[PDB]
């Protein structure tokens, strides 16, 4: 049947490009941030606690245990 | 009661103009235009 109408309705064209926009932005720098944070905790990370060596005064960022942290 | 005559003919005009209206609101065979591009 050929009995197709149409639908009034606002613009979504506005709204859509807006959310896709964002969605761009958004994901343009948080995709590196998740594969470098990835690689990181692959491949670096993770320090293991220790006693301090007698007659060694560590660094304030020694005393931290995430790579990104320190 | 019933109609009074001016009643009556602005009711079969404003009728007629109404299906006039809804008639074109139909899609003719090609109207949505889509434009293609892509990228068990
Ligand atoms: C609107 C949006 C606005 C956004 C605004 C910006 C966002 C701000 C947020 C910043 C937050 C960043 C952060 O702190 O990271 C969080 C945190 C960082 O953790 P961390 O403290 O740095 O590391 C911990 C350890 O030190 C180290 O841990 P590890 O080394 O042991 O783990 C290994 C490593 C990798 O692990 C692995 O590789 C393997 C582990 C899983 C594999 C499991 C097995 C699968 C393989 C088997 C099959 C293949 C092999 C066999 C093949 C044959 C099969 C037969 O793990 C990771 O690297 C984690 C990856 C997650 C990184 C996310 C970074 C966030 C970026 C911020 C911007 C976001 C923008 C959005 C777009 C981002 C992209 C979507 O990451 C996560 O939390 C990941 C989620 C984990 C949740 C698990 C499930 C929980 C669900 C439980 C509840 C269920 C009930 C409901």
């Amino acid at each position: 049947h050929g009995k197709r109408l149409f639908i009034i309705k606002p613009s979504g064209f506005y709204d859509r490009r807006f959310l896709k926009l964002m969605r761009f932005y958004i994901l343009l720098t948080g995709i590196p941030v998740a594969i470098g944070i990835t690689l990181v905790n692959v491949f670096i990370g993770e320090a293991e606690l220790a006693d301090i060596p007698e007659g060694y005064v560590p660094e304030h960022w020694e005393y931290f245990k995430h790579p990104i942290s320190r | 009661s019933g109609y009074t005559p001016d009643e009556k003919l602005r009711l079969q005009q404003l009728r007629e103009l109404r299906r006039r209206w809804l008639k074109d609101q139909e899609l003719s065979p090609r109207e949505p235009v889509l434009p293609p591009r892509r990228v068990t």
